């Protein structure tokens, strides 16, 4: 039985990714004066599916020079984490319901970018290897900020749990009282996911295509899966963080219409950011969150630590 | 002769310079805002969490009360 609910939780994830390919090509199409895929099928339904079926019949083409083990290992470990971190989300019920779901998505965030740094180094490229140290290079510029970030947020809730963050958003949002906090949360979890302003890891213009230069049809697609449900992902974690939707216990189907919508929302911002922006260099990067958002991040750290205390307003712990 | 050529009067007025038409408020006003939404976060926030404390209370006396026989 827990079996159908993890299955009806992965399938659906994989189509969404799917239809969100179509919608991100559709849309950014139609932000540059032109039209996206529409002779496929009916207004260009069955894209994705041609795009599946080409991509799993295509030749797997696996280098003499690259390790196979690690070569075969980092896509699968690469998938798989962004499938078993969907879990603690909360839609209102969360399939596994962590009392610290938080640090999990914090630990197997931190986790996931070692299929990126596997995957450069395992195929023996120049191109391969600059991608995995600007994965690094990222890494070290957004986790501790994001940490921290987090920790000044879930001052207010009261605990780590993702279950009771919507009893805490049940009177107004949480990004009236921390929308600076939720201004450079956006900015980290665009950061997070290798996504535009801040690619630089699948750099098509530093670089050709980065650290999946060499990995051909088959495995190719399991990156891009990953990172389109990666980016759903963040979305409906910063919909769940700053934007807490309504739940009646009697009708879980208006939270669930209510974050879908905002989840929507949040991913056509994702798109029209990407659209308009151009590619930052990875040490401005570098110096961004590093000088600009961590004073402030640790100013507003002490502020959300010294507020509750002043103000006879500290969360419960239960 | 027919020939491609302009009209008497010529043809009309052609724009070469930058227009930037300066759109937004000062940042007296933007900076005001951000405050007022912080001032209201804060309070809605300050009873909602008034309200849980009193809430989660009633609950721990509630096993106080349920202890001895178990
Ligand atoms: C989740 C909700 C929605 C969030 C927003 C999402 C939609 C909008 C997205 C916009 C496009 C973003 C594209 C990527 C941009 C990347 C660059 C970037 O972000 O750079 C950050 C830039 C960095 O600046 P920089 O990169 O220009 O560096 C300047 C460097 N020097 C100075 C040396 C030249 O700005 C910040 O870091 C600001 C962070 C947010 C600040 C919030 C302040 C709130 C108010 C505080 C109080 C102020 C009053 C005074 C005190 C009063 C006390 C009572």
């Amino acid at each position: 039985m827990f079996m159908i609910n993890v299955l009806t939780l992965i399938i659906p994830i994989l189509l969404a990714v799917a239809f969100l390919t179509l919608v991100e090509r559709k849309v950014l199409g139609y932000m540059q004066f032109r039209k996206g895929p529409n002779v496929v099928g009916p207004y260009g339904l069955l894209q994705p599916i041609a795009d599946a079926i080409k991509l799993f019949i295509k030749e797997p083409l696996r280098p003499a020079t690259s390790s196979i083990s690690m070569f075969i290992l980092a896509p699968i470990l690469a998938l798989t984490l962004a499938l078993t971190m969907w879990i603690p989300l909360p839609m209102p019920y969360p399939l596994i319901n962590m009392n610290l779901g938080v640090l999990f998505m914090l630990a197997m965030s931190s986790l996931a970018v070692y299929s990126i740094l596997w995957s450069g180094w395992a195929s023996n490229s120049k191109y391969a290897l600059i991608g995995a140290l600007r994965a690094v290079a990222q890494t070290i510029s957004y986790e501790v900020t994001l940490a921290i970030i987090l920790l000044s947020v879930l001052l207010m809730n009261g605990s780590f749990t993702l279950s009771t963050l919507i009893i805490t958003q049940e009177q107004v949002w949480l990004i009236f009282p921390a929308w600076p906090l939720a201004m450079m949360w956006f900015i980290s979890t665009l950061a997070e996911t290798n996504r535009a302003p801040f690619d630089l890891t699948e750099g098509e213009s530093e670089l050709v295509s980065g650290f999946n230069v060499e990995y051909a049809a088959g495995p190719f697609a399991l990156f891009f899966m990953a990172e389109y449900a990666n980016i759903i992902m963040m979305n409906i974690f910063t919909t769940t963080l700053f934007l807490g939707a309504f739940h009646n216990p009697y009708m879980p189907e208006l939270y669930t219409i209510n974050f879908t919508i905002k989840s929507l929302l949040l991913s056509i911002t994702f798109l029209w950011i990407r659209a308009s922006y151009p590619r930052f260099r990875y040490d401005q990067l570098m110096h961004l969150l590093w000088k600009n958002f961590l004073p402030l991040t640790l100013a507003l750290c002490m502020w959300h630590v010294s507020l509750p205390i002043l103000l006879s307003s500290i969360p419960p712990q239960t | 002769v027919k020939q491609d050529m302009p009209p008497v009067g010529g043809y009309g007025p052609i724009d070469y310079k930058r227009n930037l038409p300066r759109r937004g408020l000062s940042g007296y006003s933007m900076f005001a805002v951000g405050i007022g939404a912080l001032l209201f976060g804060y309070w809605s926030m300050m009873r909602w969490n008034r309200e849980r404390r009193r809430l989660q209370i009633e609950d721990f006396e509630a096993r106080i009360a349920l202890m001895p026989l178990l």
